[PDB]
């Protein structure tokens, strides 16, 4: 089939890997084990018009385990940026993750996610998330634990790449 | 595949194979290959050697991966140790960096030849500039405003250069670069920007080169973020942007996002230029958009270059209209475009993409607000400012009712025990949209209920015969009606409801088939639930709605049963007062009959719904304030669960094997989950219930936690994921939620500690220990901090007994890494926060040998990467230092045997690039510690004055771990820790300002920290503590 290089970045402890794991095996990781450099797992959802394959490049958030930061971004079709709605810090650094990303790939479909929206005491109040406006990005409010807008980040990217604003995930064989 | 761990990378040169690494990292590498490929490349970066990169490009290999990688190697060398390269090498790099730039940037065929590589060299060059631009190499700018005027292959690249240089100095200076240096580099460009703006104005007025100009344009948007206003308004720039670029397809978006920034500024001074900008552009849009064209279909089918424009325009309009509502109303000769623009914000205001409709809505909420602040009264005289908008307000009032959002955001999620439940998400973005439309609409209703009621009813009459019918439509409407609740007078509301709820009832007759009669009934039930004020006055009507809900309880048709309980608990809360007190024209209060006939209302309800139903009744039982009565309303309340409960207790008391049957254990989890709900409503008076089953409830919790442990041992830990050990795992956890719950809402601490605590000491804690680690429920720690945070002083004396049972055993699970047993990590330090912040006198009544293991635990806390746990630790430390500063006796003793060591640990965290998150707590504590040094301590850490010792101890401690720091910047830094030791905002910045210096070998001597600048800033702060 057709596969695209998805680049998943964002601050540490954000939930980037816990997210991929939930899509990969439906398992929810309760513990934090900072991924080193870059772990790449293939994620496949099928649509009404055939199956798609996202070779996800889950990168490291912690500055210490950065690795080849902007080197992982090369040859990417799309991208994801993630922060934590319980840590105002994870958001404040979004412009940065964005920066280095668009300097490598200056034109790719980009999604912006806010994880842990299931936590009652939301810290990054939704009425203050306006970075993606002038940067022509798309935004969702996912929750790796509850699955709030689980596939919406992918579904959205599926269209922006194929060119079919009518694409739909189904759960076929 | 091919590459194995044995890979040469020292004292040799194997270029031809370095490629096979990157082509095995960004390519072939399916997993095992690249996992190494990245590692071998990662560990080649810090391996000290800049010159090593020369051959990577000198002997280029057409692998832009390796070259980009070699570039990172060089950028690394510059960002870390540019100050320790003898000048012979500085030029060896400088001349070579710019050399390999022109020999590839001027090449016309380098269009697709790596836009990334070309960009990297720029960043690398900009990096050199950051390390040294005003100091040495002062010609730079002039050497560009002269060498760029040569070829256009050069000019187009020098623009993306200054775009980046501007982004590094102004946009992304804070954090990445030092503080006083940023100000140096900032007003350094602002100093000779007039010399580069000449060339900018030049390339826009003349050059016909498309890419070049697009760059000159794009790379200019960044300047607008800092440049002086003069270069904009006091020159033909605002004009040249609209006339020459705004209309063309390719420069369309670029010029628009420039104006959007300009219009975001205050209008108070250049009122003329803002005026001309508006009209000059508003007309230019008429020549790019027919004022009638369907915008939604221009988006539904249009390339990316088109879609983005619509969004940016939505921004420009929301920007200008909101930031210039002043200049647009007064200036009468501008009303021309004010309406021509308000109309544009109305055509685009109907696109499918949410992120665009949120920009427009943002403005509509603003407009409806400003006109409401003027006069919050309906159309009766004539409004002054509303005139211009009355026409539009109606169009907007429609926009809202037409596209209302689902208020109740609901989702079904499975938890840790596999069981599936329904959750109502809280502050999501979706459930926030409804609140912005509701507010917007509830403004344009207080401005005229008529116009809104007209759109509402006209939508309804068409929802019946007018066959505007559709499941999504009927929904969307009932979201709008249940939106403007209490927006009108109780009278105008009375007729509006009986009008709607009667037309929908007749509509429920027309539409036949259980399928359609459901969606209709639901949208009626919801409308009612959103109008509490109405239900309270008309009891006869209310007495019916609830009864008909007791009807839908039995409707096995999907969705209905859920709606019946949702719409029920909605009313049960807001009208709790009417169910308890006697009603006029009634035998006895209603709640009674509801309890006498409860075995028929839940007759065929899902377990999850039976719970929700009880919680609903719980509120009603609550409104009954009188004690004597409320107690009987509970004995009858919890009458069914107590039959099954006593049934199982009795059935099991004879042969305790009953508690091993998958069914009877599932039911116990169902009973408790009910008590947890009723208690979650009734409150304190629920104690009579909890106290009834308490001893039994614990005797079973104990009997289960054992069977789990035994099952974990003899059969392994994979039994923890099987059906039975799941049900038992829930019964255990729920018992904790009931206890931890009730206490949270208890209001008699002493009675709690005397009666309810003691049993736990044995049945919960002593059992939490006997349990094999992989069976210890962490909810036990949480359900403990909750009763400590609550009780406080009344359990202070029992803390020793608590810790003695759950402290050292829990800590021996989480001290072997920063990962395992996550819940036990968070729950533990939450418990520690409880004891420390309330029962502090309990840390004094314990041997200094135990306390040491406690303070040693808190350090272990804020050394976590678990952003939440790491914060819990810092929370305690600060509250610890404060509670200690109360009893000078144990206080001075504390400053003695710890202060130095603590100040050492809190420093191992600061200088770590993985705790910068909870930094604000660092600065907060480090400040309190250094302010405590100027008075507090009254003894001796070591030989010596006392403060002097710390000012050195810290210094000689930093200089040691970071030897590459000249004894100047270390002296200065330590000084600041006392200067702005009472200004946490700047203190926090002074720390980050240090974490930047330690990342680079600033060389032995350079004097670039700008001492006299950072010094007269610390003295400027030390002198401000007055
Ligand atoms: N409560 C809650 N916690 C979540 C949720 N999603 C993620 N987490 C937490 O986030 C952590 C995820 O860790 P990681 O996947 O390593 O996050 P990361 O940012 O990718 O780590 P690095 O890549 O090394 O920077 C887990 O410990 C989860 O407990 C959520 O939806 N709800
Ligand atoms: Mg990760």
């Amino acid at each position: 089939q057709v596969q695209f290089k998805l680049v998943l970045v964002g601050d540490g402890g954000t939930g980037k890997t816990t997210f991929v794991k939930r899509h990969l095996t439906g398992e929810f990781e309760k513990k934090y084990v900072a991924t080193l450099g870059v772990e790449v797992h293939p994620l496949v959802f099928h649509t009404n018009r055939g199956p798609i394959k996202f070779n996800v490049w889950d990168t490291a958030g912690l500055e210490k385990f950065g690795g080849l930061r902007d080197g992982y971004y090369i040859q990417a079709q799309c991208a994801i940026i993630m922060f934590d709605v319980t840590s105002r810090v994870t958001y404040k650094n979004v412009p940065n993750w964005h920066r280095d990303l668009v300097r490598v790939c200056e034109n790719i479909p980009i999604v912006l996610c806010g994880n842990k929206v299931d936590i009652k005491d939301r810290k990054v109040k939704a009425k203050s998330i306006v970075f993606h406006r002038k940067k022509n990005l798309q935004y969702y409010d996912i929750s790796a634990k509850s699955n709030y807008n689980f596939e919406k980040p992918f579904l959205w990217l599926a269209r922006k790449l194929i060119g079919d604003p009518n694409l739909e995930f189904v759960a076929m064989p | 595949d091919h590459a194995a761990r044995q890979l040469l990378d020292f004292s040799q040169k194997l270029d031809i194979n370095l490629l096979d690494n990157v082509v095995n990292c960004l390519y072939h590498g399916e997993g095992a290959q690249q996992r190494m490929a990245q590692e071998v490349l990662t560990h080649l970066k810090e391996h000290p050697d800049a010159w090593t990169r020369v051959d990577t490009i000198l002997e280029f290999s057409q692998n832009m991966n390796t070259k980009y990688y070699g570039l990172q190697i060089l950028e690394n060398v510059i960002k870390t140790r540019w100050k320790i390269l003898p000048r012979n090498q500085c030029e060896g790099i400088k001349k070579y960096v710019v050399g390999l730039i022109i020999k590839t940037s001027s090449d016309p065929t380098c269009v697709e030849k790596e836009k990334v590589y070309i960009g990297k060299l720029n960043m690398i060059l900009v990096q050199i500039l950051k390390q040294e631009w005003p100091k040495h190499w002062p010609t730079f700018i002039s050497d560009i405003v002269g060498a760029s005027r040569t070829s256009e292959s050069l000019c187009q690249n020098n623009m993306v250069i200054l775009k980046l240089l501007s982004e590094e100095v102004f946009d992304f200076s804070s954090g990445q670069i030092t503080q006083v240096k940023a100000k140096h580099l900032k007003d350094s460009m602002c100093n000779e920007f007039s010399q580069i703006f000449q060339l900018c104005q030049f390339v826009m007025e003349n050059s016909q080169n498309a890419p070049l100009v697009h760059a000159t344009l794009e790379t200019l948007l960044r300047f607008l973020n800092w440049i002086p206003l003069g270069y904009i308004f006091e020159t033909k720039l605002i004009s040249t942007l609209i006339y020459k670029f705004l209309n063309v397809p390719m420069f369309r978006n670029v010029s628009l996002k420039c104006l959007t920034e300009i219009a975001g500024v205050s209008v108070s001074q250049y009122e003329e230029q803002f005026e001309t900008l508006f009209t000059l552009t508003m007309m230019q849009l008429k020549q790019m958009l027919p004022l009638n064209t369907n915008i939604r279909l221009a988006y539904s089918n249009g390339k990316d270059d088109e879609q983005n424009f619509i969004q940016n325009l939505s921004l420009f309009l929301c920007t200008f209209l909101k930031e210039h509502g002043q200049l647009l109303e007064k200036r009468l000769n501008l009303r021309e475009a004010l309406m021509e623009a308000l109309h544009y914000m109305l055509l685009v205001s109907e696109v499918e993409e949410t992120e665009i409709f949120k920009i427009c809505l943002e403005y509509w909420n603003h407009l409806a607000a400003e006109l409401y602040r003027e006069s919050p009264f309906s159309t009766s005289d004539i409004p002054p400012r509303r005139q211009l908008y009355l026409t539009v307000l109606s169009k907007v009032r429609l926009l809202m009712v037409s596209r209302m959002a689902k208020p109740e955001e609901v989702l079904v999620v499975e938890n840790d025990q596999g069981e599936v439940v329904r959750e109502f998400m809280k502050d999501t973005d979706s459930i926030n949209l409804y609140k912005n439309m509701r507010e917007t609409l509830v403004y344009l209703t207080h401005l005229d209920y008529v116009d809104t009621e007209i759109i509402m009813t006209k939508k309804l009459q068409n929802q019946v015969n007018g066959t505007e019918w559709s499941w999504k439509n009927l929904n969307t409407l009932c979201w709008a009606i249940g939106s403007i609740s209490g927006a009108m007078h109780e009278e105008d509301e009375k007729r509006f409801l009986v009008t709607v709820i009667k037309d929908l009832l007749g509509l429920c007759e027309q539409k036949r088939g259980k399928d359609n009669k459901a969606i209709i009934a639901s949208n009626i039930m919801y409308i009612v639930g959103q109008y509490p004020r109405f239900l309270r006055a008309h009891w006869k009507f209310l007495k019916t709605v609830v009864n008909k809900l007791f009807e839908f309880m039995h409707e096995t048709h999907d969705g209905v049963q859920d709606m019946a309980c949702d719409t029920f608990i909605k009313i049960a809360q807001k009208c709790r007062r009417h169910f308890v007190q006697v009603q006029v024209g009634e035998v006895m209060p209603f709640i009674d009959e509801i309890l006498n006939n409860i075995n028929t209302i839940i007759c065929d309800l899902q377990p999850q719904q039976v719970h929700t139903f009880y919680e609903a009744v719980g509120y009603m039982i609550g409104a009954q304030t009188d004690q004597t009565v409320q107690e009987h309303l509970i004995e009858k309340y919890m009458l069914l669960p107590n039959q099954v409960w006593d049934s199982i207790i009795q059935q099991a008391t004879k042969n305790v094997d009953i508690l091993k049957d998958p069914e009877t254990v599932k039911q116990l989890g169902s009973i408790l989950k009910t008590n947890v709900r009723a208690c979650k409503a009734v409150g304190h008076p629920f104690v009579i219930q909890l106290g009834r089953i308490y001893l039994d409830m614990l005797n079973v919790y104990k009997c289960l936690s054992e069977n789990i442990s035994a099952a974990i041992q003899a059969n392994g830990e994979m039994v923890t994921k099987q059906p039975l050990i799941r049900s038992m795992r829930t019964v255990k956890r729920e018992t904790l939620k009931l206890i931890s719950g009730w206490v949270s809402r208890s209001n008699d601490p002493q009675m709690v500690a005397e009666n309810f605590v003691p049993p736990l000491l044995d049945a919960v804690l002593i059992d939490y220990q006997r349990n094999v680690p992989a069976a210890r429920e962490p909810e036990v720690l949480s359900t403990m901090a909750i009763i400590v945070n609550k009780l406080g002083g009344h359990i202070t004396a029992e803390i020793p007994q608590i810790f003695d049972a759950v402290f050292e055993c829990t800590l021996n699970m989480i001290n072997k890494d920063f990962e395992e047993y996550p819940e036990h990590r968070t729950n533990f330090f939450l418990l520690l926060q409880a004891v420390n912040s309330h029962c502090f006198p309990a840390f004094l009544a314990i041997p200094p040998a135990q306390f040491k293991l406690v303070l040693d635990s808190i350090i272990w806390a804020f050394k976590h990467t678990m952003r939440n746990v790491a914060d819990t630790g810092l929370q305690i430390l600060f509250t610890l230092l404060q509670n200690v500063a109360q009893e000078e006796a144990a206080a001075q003793s504390f400053y003695q045997t710890y202060f130095c060591d603590i100040l050492q640990h809190i420093f191992s965290v600061v200088t770590d690039t993985s705790h910068t998150a909870g930094l604000t707590m660092h600065a907060s504590i480090l400040a309190y510690m250094f302010n405590l040094v100027e008075e507090g301590k009254i003894s001796t850490p070591l030989n010596p004055n006392n403060q002097m010792f710390i000012q050195d101890y810290v210094a000689n401690l930093l200089k040691s771990a970071f030897p590459h720091l000249q004894d100047a910047q270390v002296k200065l830094f330590v000084t600041g820790l006392f200067s702005l030791n009472q200004d946490i905002p700047a203190f926090k910045e002074h720390l980050r300002d240090f974490l930047v210096q330690i990342k680079e070998f600033a060389g032995e001597d350079t004097s670039d920290l700008f001492l006299e600048e950072r010094e007269t800033a610390l003295r400027q702060a030390q002198e401000e503590k007055h």
